[PDB]
């Protein structure tokens, strides 16, 4: 159980933090799956004996025997140190084990749901106490007096002599830049990336990987001869640069727009999702690998299907970010939830917040309000959206259904077009926001205005636009909204 | 015991390694450094750190308040049997403890973020960005003192015209400050109890590390920063890492921490706050 | 040994601080103030304030060759320099808008510019928002004195500062109109310590 | 040290600077002028006027045309309004201000408003009926009193500076400010032009407040 | 390089411009001394459209944006493209003859009764018309600046054009029933900043 993960990822300083996110979030990835790898290899289980390896988080089925505890034991000292010694407070990985039984595993007298509430209780114990007096007067005896800083994650220590840069973060900077749509990866003794345990990565590709060694790759070529472990997350990116692809867009306004969407309830559908005649470890396992290969292997395809502008962060089921131009996020949000309807059999929802930003605005801040307005479309888990705002919260089917029959309305008859049009679509926006701050004599001014405004767009107001703008609805000024925020300079 | 309400006038900045980005409330190391500057100011830090060091001030971590409400965080219980909560009022901990109790939302204020440029004649200007938090119109900050002394409320008088957190002098931070003696939060803490809930940044010594992390859950925070003074080694340098238990943490036995000293090759100590406050619950 | 100067900001012609990206009203295509959060009221920043007044003053000083005047002023952190800056600047919000609310009228309002091509002979309109004429804004900026033999000569300084900005202006588009403001009621009292000339700083900086 | 340019722009004709369409109920008047928000006066925008004697110094430093950007003006131009470029960026040394209807008590004197309207035909030669079209203008003979800040900081260019800022009121003379004025409005003279020091006395005042006052 | 042409505008005849106390019908006069005014966007319309109309096959039947050069350029455009700055710059003209009206003892401006007998019933409907006086005078003067050398006489020969075009015509109002009748005298050019080098052919092709 890794903590700090997203405190990793989006905490990072830079003025071009922006380019280390997908090297960031890729190298909490990786480096789970090969702790979890190592630990197989060191108690010669196969890699059969992960039931789920995910973001964050892995789980391994293993024998109840004092040989394993003590390896167990060692390889939790050894993880330690070495978390310490390179993210002294910000990553921990938390080693929690418990005893179960196979009339426990078959669900014969209950206890199935025992099996992770008991793992759960001791994972939590275990982040609770995360460090013994030896470590806490190791991490109080190395601090020292420097006047030199990282720039981007701004820790004093691994330094490197050149440049006011550490060197784990450099080290992203240089995979950040070596990172494409087809990179296979490659951890052995030398390398770009420091690991555990005395082995680097490298994220090269191709023919340098015929060389010890062990390939993780995200699609494997030829399946026996060539030798290498699948290994899939949702490494989806458009252009790997945030400028460049901001340029491409000409219709809107210039504004970077953040997807963070999460499953509600993935614990409560987890732990008692399935009824309890139908449980088992099969079964649990069948669900994880469902959903983890929903959210990586389709959301990638869906990606690449219609080539989006839209970075991804991160993907997975308990979290989800991405980030790209703010009309193809708006564009993908109601395709993504309705391929996960399709995916789930509207079994599970999925809860949404949107943000729009500039490019230069800070990252760490971006995906912390992105999170804020996130919560508060958890607060409504269910099918909900913050169109760009905690006060704008909708529904999914609204989004879908009203606002975007909506705006192909409005974007069909307000295409006339005209120059002072436009003037009174701001204007009649401006007053819908200010009846929306509650004053009826601000109506009363409306129903004035109504009568000034019919003959400026002609004729085509009295079908739909008139019965939209009955009483001031959100939906309409919404629409409005993101329609002349999709048409500027 | 009495208390130190901050009903502030302006946006706060209290950055934790930014200055894009900010908290809502404030620590005793951030609070005692500031004493200390003002202490200097007027020529007694000498008599402000032997007040301090031998427990005849003992300040916590500044926490919110909301009408007539006071908060702490959410305590970290290792019990067996509220993820997005984060502060609970402090008298409702017995009931909070009992059972599994979201009476009325818990709302401070909200985050901001200014925009600043750094102008230059002929060439292009550079922006930048602090990020702030206002609080509501109706809410502040307070701090748990104990036998406070007259030095204590000076520097606290001089601090108020000063400014707290970060940017001061560039528009942030002022405040008012009001003592407002209690009697249910003073019979709250003379209460005593088996668990012990920790209430400032601190960080036992080196002969009591082992008692402290008994049946604790605990949760370190890196406390540091760059030194800020006019006499310390004559360009900006960072103190010593200092990694103090998090406020909210929850001890089964005692310790009192030490004001640790962080930077030891200037023309002056600097100091940092990590003695303990304790919060007795069954 | 703080002093406490306070005084009230009037604008003579409107104000372009600014702009938050907040997304409270990006809709519209005019360039928005920056305002509280919580209030949504017209705000002048502190540190706007702060570098206008060390721009003039470092402007009108240093003339032919920073001197320490303006550090002592105002603070620096040079490779060497590092100084506590004497002036704190506060984040100042609007005053009198119950007497812009005895008028009928917004605290705020909006300035339309075209561009004439010279080329082309075609005008594209921008939108400017502005806190409009009349604006007050009631100041405090807190002094601290390390040394009375400074004060006064400070303290002239700071008087000169707040004239040399009443002939500029306090941030954005002031060339081309806007910006124009006026120091009023500019007097000092002492917050802690007891200062036995005050009455000489309540009249180098009231006159 | 910086100088203060004095004067009075009087409305020789009717003067139509800006308009928003405002959310009142006015009833049937359309296109009115711009105002001062708090004190209902019409005003004249320091934005106006400043791009007004720009494009008439910078076309009167001629010989050929003018059709260039306002950043590849004149050299005299760029120090006179500022430029902005990527290396070559020139402070201003003028800084406007808006202007506000200053003899509202001799308008009010002779018992007439400050803003009228005048209503204007455009006759189709097809049709040739008349549609009718409100333009809120202001009343000639309104006058409005200016300052312009001058920041002097180089003494072997403020005599050229000031000649060309003379230049600059001159073509306004003969041109008009803001508004339909090719049919009728906008012609505006300048009076009372003077130059006063901010604080601390220029020594060669003279010839600047003799060279402006021609 | 930029010159004036001023002269004199007298009404042969009465004059009405204008319209919208409790009498029918005022004029458009001055708002602050109440002089009766020439708005120059009528005497612009008015010079535009007997110019445009001459210099043309007869007759014009087209919007203004769409005459020729000589139109187009003396008195400005308004095209996605081919936009041209106007070189005349009109002024609205007051009044300039008090003096000599006031020394006849008579109003700058008098009312005109007059009738519309219907056929069916011949009885009267009277209405009452306001009318500046015959015999006044309107001095102008238009601003134009010069772009082109080569293009100058042309620029004035349709000026002078235009001028006695509008010598053979009317100025606003109910011009064919009466009102009116105007005249050009006293035409000139002078020269605003540093003289023109061709001033006196341009004062003997305009003040013949």
């Amino acid at each position: 159980d890794m903590s700090g993960v997203q405190n990793f990822i989006y905490n990072i300083s830079g003025s071009k933090a922006l380019k280390s996110l997908r090297a960031r979030s890729f190298y909490l990835d990786m480096l789970l799956e090969y702790i979890s790898d190592n630990l197989l290899e060191k108690l010669e289980l196969s890699r059969a004996n992960i039931l789920y390896v995910g973001g964050g988080h892995a789980y391994l089925l293993l024998a109840n025997t004092n040989k394993t505890k003590a390896i167990l034991s060692d390889f939790e000292h050894d993880l330690k140190t070495w978390f310490l010694d390179k993210f002294k407070i910000d990553l921990y990985v938390a080693m929690a084990y418990t005893e179960v039984s196979a009339n426990d595993l078959m669900n014969h007298n209950g206890h199935y749901r025992d099996i992770y509430r008991r793992l759960s209780q001791k994972t939590s114990a275990k982040k609770a106490n995360r460090y013994t007096a030896e470590e806490i007067l190791n991490l109080n005896h190395q601090g020292t007096e420097n006047a030199r800083e990282c720039r981007e994650c701004k820790r004093s220590d691994l330094l490197i002599e050149e440049d006011d840069i550490c060197e784990i973060c450099d080290s992203l900077q240089k995979v950040s830049r070596d990172l494409t749509r087809e990179n296979i990866f490659v951890i052995a003794n030398e390398g770009v990336l420091d690991m555990p345990f005395g082995k680097k990565m490298s994220a090269l590709s191709y023919s340098q990987a015929d060389k010890e060694v062990q390939i993780y790759a995200k699609n494997i070529s030829e399946i026996g001869q060539n030798l290498m472990t699948r290994i899939d997350m949702g490494d989806y990116t458009y252009r790997s640069d945030f400028h460049e692809m901001l340029e491409e867009v000409e219709v809107g306004i210039n504004r970077l727009g953040v997807l963070r969407a999460d499953v509600d309830n993935l614990g409560q559908a987890f732990i008692n999702g399935i009824p309890d005649d139908y449980l088992s470890i099969s079964r649990t396992a069948t669900f994880s690998r469902a959903m983890s290969r929903f959210f990586k292997n389709y959301l990638n395809q869906l990606l690449a299907e219609k080539s989006y502008k839209i970075n991804v962060i991160y993907a997975g089921g308990d979290d989800l970010f991405m980030i790209g131009a703010w009309q193809d996020i708006l564009d993908f949000s109601i395709v993504l939830k309705q391929k996960f309807a399709d995916f789930t059999q509207n079994k599970l929802s999925i809860s949404a917040g949107i943000g729009m930003f500039r490019e230069k605005y800070p990252v760490a801040r971006m995906a912390s309000l992105t999170g804020d307005l996130e919560d508060a479309a958890k607060d409504y888990t269910k099918n909900a959206v913050t169109l760009f705002d905690a006060t704008n919260v909708f529904s999914w089917d609204t989004l879908e259904n009203d606002i975007f029959v909506k705006l192909d309305a409005i974007t069909k008859n307000f295409e006339k077009l005209d120059e002072t049009g436009k003037a009174f679509i701001y204007r009649l926006i401006d007053l819908l926001r200010g009846v929306n701050e509650n004053q009826q004599i601000n109506i009363a001014r409306l129903a004035y205005t109504l009568s000034r405004m019919e003959e400026k767009i002609g004729k085509t107001f009295a079908q739909e636009l008139y019965n939209w703008a009955n009483a001031d609805r959100k939906t309409l000024i919404m629409a409005l909204e993101i329609y002349i925020l999709k048409t500027r300079e | 015991m009495k208390i130190i309400k901050l009903y502030f006038e302006s946006p706060v900045h209290f950055g934790e390694k930014r200055l894009s980005e900010s908290k809502i409330t404030f620590s005793a190391d951030t609070l005692f450094s500031a004493l200390m500057i003002e202490a200097v100011g007027l020529g007694k830090e000498d008599e402000f750190y032997q007040l301090a060091s031998n427990n005849l001030v003992k300040f916590s971590d500044a926490f919110p308040f909301i009408d007539q409400y006071y908060y702490i965080p959410k305590p970290m219980f290792n019990l067996k049997l509220f993820k997005k909560l984060l502060y609970v009022p402090i008298d409702s901990l017995e009931d909070y403890l009992s059972g599994g109790l979201e009476r009325e939302s818990f709302n401070l204020g909200k985050l901001a973020l200014s925009e600043k440029v750094q102008q230059h004649d002929f060439k292009d200007s550079e922006p930048y960005n602090v990020g702030t938090f206002t609080f509501k119109e109706n809410t502040g900050l307070y701090v748990l003192i104990e036998q406070t002394h007259p030095l204590l409320e000076e520097l606290l008088e001089n601090l108020q015209y000063s400014g707290i957190g970060g940017k001061r002098n560039s528009g942030y931070g002022k405040f008012k400050f009001e003592i407002l003696e209690d009697s249910d939060i003073e019979d709250l803490f003379s209460a005593k109890g088996n668990r012990k809930i920790l209430l400032s940044g601190a960080l036992p010594k080196d002969a009591e590390l082992e008692q402290a992390l008994k049946n604790a859950s605990y949760l370190l925070e890196r406390r540091g920063g760059f030194v800020q003074s006019d006499t310390y080694a004559t360009n900006l340098v960072k103190k010593q890492d200092l990694y103090v238990f998090k406020s909210g943490s929850t001890f089964e036995n005692s310790f009192d921490g030490d004001i640790y000293q962080v930077g030891k090759k200037g023309n002056h100590p600097v100091y940092k706050y990590a003695k303990s406050f304790f919060l007795e619950v069954s | 040994m703080k002093l406490v100067i306070e005084g009230t900001i009037v604008l003579k012609t409107g104000m372009h601080i600014g702009g938050s990206s907040d997304f409270s009203a990006i809709g519209a295509v005019a360039s928005p103030v920056v305002r509280d959060t919580l209030t949504r009221l017209p705000l002048i920043p502190g540190s706007s304030l702060k570098g206008k007044m060390r721009y003039l003053l470092a402007k009108e000083l240093n003339n032919g060759i920073d001197q320490d005047e303006i550090l002592r002023l105002f603070g620096s952190s040079e490779k060497d320099k590092i100084r506590r800056a004497r002036l704190k600047f506060n984040d100042i919000k609007l005053s009198n808008l119950a007497e812009l609310e005895t008028f009928n009228v917004s605290s705020t309002e909006v300035k339309f510019e075209n561009t004439i091509n010279r080329k082309t002979a075609v005008a594209n309109p921008r939108q400017i928002e502005r806190v409009i004429a009349g604006s007050k804004f009631d100041f405090e900026i807190f002094y601290n004195l390390d040394d009375i033999k400074e004060v006064e000569k400070d303290f002239e300084n700071i008087k000169q500062g707040f004239d040399l900005l009443e002939f500029d202006y306090l941030g954005g588009h002031g060339t081309r109109g806007s910006g124009r403001i006026a120091f009023e009621n500019l007097s000092v009292i002492t917050a802690v310590g007891n200062f036995e000339k005050i009455n000489t700083l309540n009249e180098i900086l009231g006159a």
